[PDB]
């Protein structure tokens, strides 16, 4: 029943992101945390790369817009400056 | 013959009804696409295969973030029948360096900096 | 809007009425209190638990053995707590998580009894009239865990 | 009741019929793609604004590719590797 | 015969299912040749004849006499 | 005969040991045994998909039986448990149906309640 | 294949985890050659790793023979009587180390197909299902169509 | 629960007798019910090889 999960905003597959997969499967009886699971580490690395790409793309697009604005400003100011006589 | 298909521009001109239906504001449009491949490139032309490879959508159901800029949009228009596109929503803005490792892409299309 | 009673006038399934929320909450509190009192008084024998370990859900009870199809990075004889317990049940009551029960409720503990390799599994690829034949033998790592105890607490 | 020839290829084929399930599947795909059209109808930058905004990064990436391509060269050879082969006759005295 | 109840926080569902005994009134007092052989056995056990015919030495020797036992 | 194979006995035995439980000459004659042993190994490999497919079908059948004992249909049970956020899988549900009938009764009542 | 191979059920030796964990490996016997490239790795293992393993596993008696027969070997004897013999021919030090640790962590039970990934001696707590669970009873236990 | 092994197994795998009244009933629906019961697909302990079918008496 993945459509209902999607409507509620969860992952369509309960094996996706969620408590059942992202929480540690076990811990030492003393209480010491278990070493991170391999799948969780891989998934964290993938999410970090995804976030880094999001940041990079957003920054590149913003820088491009700012550079275009500066180019328009330079063009207009220079064409105005040509009026000197 | 079978050829590339030229999509008329009127197809990609949203109407107010579409704006209400999908919840996107034409002013201040979203910056990034989340594109997932939901369809095989098999039995599709080699040019669609190549576009998918370029966009990095070889794996199905693996979201990929792309710029919402005209060239990327041209490629996405070529392969629009194989992909699902949703805007990337940033309720807390783009992640900071501190929490770059604590993000998660919710199925709604939101990148939350807490997980 | 009254429709005369016909075969198709009303849906075949019996009509259902939502109970009044006040009485629903009262009944809920009564049941929860009763079960909590049973837990406090220890009115239960064996407990079983559905626990999500590795990638699968295991129906488990004290003294049970579980074969995980991978090495766990634990020394044999080492005691562990299984933290994703989906269900805990007794003879007269069961507690269901949504989807996971709280740590305060249930404590499922196991012990690494064995670390082994599975029997050799054969992977054979063959295609007729193509001279295509490939053979591989794979042994999977395994860990046998013994479930030592399942404890519940009156934290409802 | 047989279909002449081989099914699904010839002039006379098995009649294929569209189930409600098939219709629903196609409609689902169509709805997804209508949403794709909407989301592709609102570019963030104009073509002129995007012109050159990624040139630096693209150039650096191709510089990395060129460096990897032109750094191909045989690996070093160490006296230790050669001499370690004498250990095949190491024994206990 | 089950009582369902969310906890106050709504994060755990509690099911109360006691075992219901059978009423005494719902109980009764305790009362106080090869071909024909196979037909009789088939009729007795509501099976077909084929089950009851013997099998060859090959099948019998294939059968495992020390099968693993669980629990 | 400068070089002659001396291990052919053992090379043959490696195959034949896997055919010893076959019928007929397939368990004795290498020419026949090798073909059948390859087929046996290919079937063994391909059967790992069918094992998982059949277990789920078996679990679904058992869950259907157990739920019908309580007036539910399997789709209703599964969907309503999902909607109530119980993520028990079909293997566990079948195990409960067999060995914890009162717990399964509770789950069926929960599913019907959610449905209503 | 499974049909051409013996199978057993998941089990421990003496309920190995209930009260306490007892290491089932009890004896290791390394037959190693003084001379011979086949046992070079075994010699390095005896020199550099056998002592640390021995002090890590005080319950395992380790013998080193320095006089093998037909190949350098390690024979592992477990409490349940099982004897597993593994050739350490032409194995490196790390390979021998991993093999020995596997023998240490492993039980004496046969490495054959295990029918079930689990083993409960008490599979049911609420009572194993039988056809009459969930079946309502009737007044005076009258079967259907019974006159009285 | 608390049964001995053999009695427990006997109870679990016992075959039950069901009665269907066919008066004014569609033979197909009768047959669906009867086939489920005969196969034993109405039992959670069902398995194709367990011979867990039941008796059906249609009148
Ligand atoms: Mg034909």
């Amino acid at each position: 029943g993945g459509q209902w999960r999607l409507q509620q905003g969860l992952a369509a597959n309960p094996s996706g992101y969620g408590p059942l997969t992202e929480l540690p499967d076990w811990s030492y009886a003393d209480g010491r945390p278990a070493p991170p699971m391999k799948g969780q580490l891989r998934r964290k690395a993938e999410r970090e790369t995804f976030a880094r790409r999001v940041v990079l793309l957003s920054q590149e697009m913003d820088a491009g817009l700012q550079a275009w604005q500066l180019r328009q400003q330079k063009l207009q100011e220079e064409q105005r400056k040509q009026e000197n006589a | 013959k079978f050829t590339r298909s030229r999509i008329p521009e009127k197809v990609f001109q949203a109407s107010p009804e579409d704006h209400e239906k999908y919840g996107g504001d034409p002013q201040n449009p979203h910056k990034l696409h989340i594109v997932t491949r939901i369809k095989s490139t098999r039995r599709r032309p080699y040019w669609e295969k190549d576009i998918i490879k370029m966009l990095g959508l070889e794996k199905a159901h693996t979201p990929q973030v792309h710029k919402n800029i005209p060239s990327v949009n041209a490629k996405l228009k070529v392969v629009k029948h194989l992909i699902r596109i949703k805007p990337l929503k940033l309720p807390q803005g783009l992640p900071a360096e501190e929490n770059m490792s604590n993000t998660c892409l919710k199925s709604t299309g939101e990148l939350v900096v807490q997980w | 809007g009254y429709v005369p009673k016909t075969s198709l006038s009303s849906p075949p399934w019996p009509e259902v009425v939502l109970p009044d929320p006040v009485e629903e909450t009262r009944h809920h509190a009564e049941v929860v209190k009763k079960v909590n009192e049973m837990i406090v008084t220890g009115q239960y024998g064996r407990l079983f638990a559905v626990v999500h370990f590795a990638s699968r859900q295991w129906k488990v009870t004290s003294e049970d053995l579980i074969l995980i199809g991978n090495e766990l990075d634990l020394a044999c004889g080492e005691r562990i707590r299984l933290e994703k317990v989906l269900l805990v049940g007794a003879d007269n009551f069961t507690l269901l998580g949504k989807p996971l029960l709280g740590k305060d409720l249930v404590r499922v503990e196991a012990t690494v009894i064995e670390k082994t390799e599975s029997w050799p599994r054969i992977i054979m690829r063959f295609r007729k009239r193509k001279n295509f034949k490939k053979k591989r033998i794979v042994t999977t790592p395994q860990t046998v865990l013994r479930i030592n105890s399942i404890e519940i607490a009156p934290c409802l | 009741g047989r279909i002449p020839g081989r099914q699904w290829i010839g002039k006379h084929r098995r009649p294929r019929f569209v189930s409600l399930r098939a219709k629903q599947n196609m409609i689902r795909r169509l709805e997804i793609e209508a949403e794709n059209h909407y989301w592709l109808s609102m570019p963030y930058m104009t073509r002129e604004q995007e012109r050159g905004h990624a040139a630096v990064r693209r150039r650096e990436a191709f510089e990395a590719i060129k460096a990897a391509a032109t750094s191909k060269f045989p690996p070093h050879r160490f006296i230790a590797d050669q001499l370690d082969h004498l250990n095949v006759t190491k024994k206990w005295s | 015969n089950v009582e369902l109840a969310l906890t106050s926080d709504g994060r755990t569902i509690v099911c109360y299912h006691p075992s219901v005994d059978i009423p005494y009134e719902h109980t009764k007092p305790i009362p106080r040749e090869e071909g024909p052989m196979i037909e009789q056995l088939s009729k007795m056990f509501f099976t077909t004849k084929h089950r009851w015919y013997p099998h060859g030495r090959y099948h019998r020797c294939r059968k495992n006499l020390n099968p693993p036992k669980d629990r | 005969l400068r070089n002659r194979v001396t291990d052919r006995y053992f090379r043959i035995q490696e195959v034949l040991k896997h055919a010893r439980h076959f019928r007929g000459r397939k368990n004795r004659c290498y020419r026949l045994a090798v073909r059948t042993v390859i087929r046996a190994f290919v079937k063994c490999t391909k059967a790992r998909y069918l094992k998982k497919k059949n277990m789920r079908t078996l679990w679904i059948n058992r869950i259907t039986a157990a739920s019908q004992e309580h007036g539910l249909k399997y789709p209703a049970l599964i969907g309503n448990l999902v909607k109530c956020q119980v993520e028990l899988n079909r293997k566990v549900l079948a195990d409960l149906a067999i060995y914890e009938p009162k717990t399964f009764k509770s789950l069926a009542a929960l599913a019907s309640r959610r449905r209503h | 294949t499974a049909r051409g191979t013996p199978s057993r059920f998941l089990a421990s030796v003496l309920h190995n985890g209930l009260g306490r964990y007892v290491q089932q490996l009890q004896r290791l016997s390394f037959s190693v050659s003084r001379d011979g490239a086949s046992s070079r790795g075994a010699r390095e293992f005896v020199e550099r790793e056998v002592i640390d393993f021995a002090r890590r596993n005080p319950g395992v008696v380790i013998y080193v023979n320095s006089r093998p027969c037909c190949v350098p070997r390690v024979v592992a004897e477990y409490l349940n009587g099982a004897v597993r013999e593994e050739s350490i021919h032409c194995k490196s030090v790390e390979e021998i180390s991993t093999l020995v640790q596997k023998l240490a962590d492993q039980s004496g039970l046969d490495v054959i197909r295990i029918r079930k990934p689990f083993h409960t001696d008490n599979p049911s707590i609420q009572g194993q299902w039988h056809p009459f669970t969930n079946k309502p009873t009737t007044f005076r236990g009258l079967r259907p169509r019974e006159v009285q | 629960s608390s049964f001995s092994r053999a009695p427990q197994q006997w109870a679990t795998f016992a075959r039950i007798w069901y009665l269907l009244d066919g008066k004014m009933q569609p033979p197909g629906k009768l047959a669906a019910m009867a086939s489920i019961r005969l196969q034993g697909l109405h039992k959670p302990v069902y398995h194709a090889l367990s011979d867990c079918g039941d008796h059906v008496v249609i009148m």
